[PDB]
């Protein structure tokens, strides 16, 4: 999350995005997805 | 436990251990005359008063530093270490600032902290570091 | 020293993202400079 | 400085006026360049 | 070559000229290790011929 | 993320210590959910502002589409968005020659990729609101969504 919100906050003035700067998003974001489909799994069960 | 926002007025303070004693001392400025921040006494107080009035820092803006950048270019947020801060004399209304003029003597590449009238640039902006590896 | 100017300055042109690096690694570490430019008891370069 | 602080109630580091018995009547020092080296302590009232 | 290295970490002058930042602090920083009078006074420094 | 954010509520008692973290982390972030929510209900009054019938009456070529200005004064005919909303709109908006941007595709560009998130997020607000009855900071995000 620190990561991405440093990735875009560099990309702020820039209201352009590059093709890199969406590529490297991209698989950020995956990433992401991935983790929180991880979470969702350790919590999707009602396990208190 | 009790993390610090932003809006909180803070004194810093700090230790020397000269002569085998603990001073836990902190600083303070007399905006209006002398801007230059001195550090001030504050063990035996029961022996002399220290005067608080002049070492109240209210922590005016929280914000991380790659939105500092975005903000120089352009309630209460917990600070996190790393992160930029805007402190503010209150007597004075100043803010905390490092002075360009080198008055430092010994360490040649000392600038000393003083307050500046305005919050203007990097000079204002401070950025906390956790000293503890914890 | 010498390889810290081969690391820094190539092709006619210093590298802006390993120069901050390399002055921020020695203004950190004042004892890279020697007893001159010390911060105290540094005398100067004339001295020294 | 602010821990546990209250507004709208007296807290430390404030500075305020005592009013003693009716609020015409205020604790306060002496004039200004008075006779008593402004040592002494009195309840004047009116403009003061 | 302490002296050396630290003008050959020096920033651009292109950067010095957009007015980045981060180039005029290095350059004060720089500034503030080594005066112009000692690189004068050294360079006028007497060389045994 | 709204996902594992109902994931979180999953059998939550009514007025429980998740849910109540959970309105205090949307409190927290209150303007960033108003914006979320702005933007979703902007582009659903866009759609609904492309299908009346004024904005027929703006509409002039018998291209399909609607000039800047004509779009901006029917916007701001309708107010169902203020200037500064008529002006992201603009943004957004697919500029032409004449001006003539595309409604039906300004429309529906955002219709269907935001449809599964919009609907999550109607599902966790209702599931919020339901469990947490007596909250009047999530009467305002209910009442902005």
């Amino acid at each position: 999350q620190e990561s991405i919100s440093d990735f875009y906050w560099y990309y702020s003035g820039k209201d352009v995005i590059e093709e890199q700067g969406k590529r490297n998003f991209s698989k950020a974001m995956s990433v992401a997805k991935q983790v929180f489909n991880s979470l969702t799994e350790y919590i999707q069960g009602p396990c208190t | 436990v009790q993390f610090l926002r932003t809006d909180d007025e803070v004194v810093l303070q700090c230790s020397a251990t000269v002569l085998k004693e603990q001073l836990k001392l902190c600083l303070a400025a007399e905006g209006f005359g002398n801007r230059l921040c001195f550090l001030e006494p504050t063990s035996n107080a029961q022996n002399v008063p220290p005067d608080l009035a002049i070492c109240c820092f209210t922590l005016e803006q929280s914000l991380s530093v790659r939105a500092l950048q975005e903000m120089l270019a352009n309630g209460h947020r917990t600070l996190l270490y790393g992160h930029a801060i805007l402190l503010r004399h209150a007597h004075s209304r100043m803010y905390l600032s490092c002075l360009t003029t080198s008055r430092s003597m010994t360490d040649k590449l000392a600038f000393d902290v003083g307050l500046q009238e305005d919050a203007t640039g990097e000079a204002c902006w401070w950025t906390m570091h956790p000293a503890s590896k914890q | 020293l010498d390889f810290l100017r081969f690391a820094v300055f190539v092709n006619g042109e210093s590298v802006e993202e390993n120069a901050n690096v390399v002055v921020r690694l020695l203004i950190r570490k004042p004892e890279c400079f020697g007893p001159a430019l010390r911060g105290e008891g540094g005398s100067g370069l004339l001295a020294a | 400085i602010c821990s546990c602080c209250e507004e709208g109630y007296v807290t430390g580091g404030h500075v305020l006026r005592l009013f003693h018995g009716h609020m015409d009547e205020c604790l306060t020092i002496s004039a200004a360049d008075s006779d008593d080296q402004r040592r002494l302590v009195y309840y004047e009232g009116g403009a003061v | 070559a302490l002296i050396d290295l630290l003008g050959r970490c020096a920033p651009e002058m292109h950067l010095i000229q957009a007015g980045k930042g981060e180039a005029l602090r290095i350059r004060a920083i720089l500034r503030s290790l080594v005066p112009l009078d000692d690189l004068v006074g050294i360079i006028s420094l007497p060389l045994q011929i | 993320m709204v996902v594992m954010l109902l994931s979180l509520l999953e059998g939550n008692v009514v007025n429980g210590m998740i849910a109540r973290q959970m309105v205090d982390m949307l409190v927290e972030s209150s303007s960033n959910v108003e914006m979320i929510l702005k933007f979703f209900d902007m582009f659903l009054k866009l759609k609904d502002i492309v299908g009346s019938e004024a904005f027929q009456d703006y509409v002039t070529d018998p291209r399909g589409l609607i000039s800047k200005k004509d779009f901006q004064k029917a916007m701001d005919s309708q107010k169902q968005f203020t200037g500064p909303e008529i002006q992201f709109l603009l943004s957004c908006s697919e500029a032409d020659e004449n001006e003539m941007i595309n409604f039906e595709e300004f429309a529906n560009r955002f219709q269907e990729p935001a449809r599964d998130i919009g609907f999550n997020v109607a599902v966790l607000l209702t599931n919020l609101s339901e469990h947490v009855p007596h909250d009047p900071r999530l009467r305002n995000f209910l009442e902005l969504a």
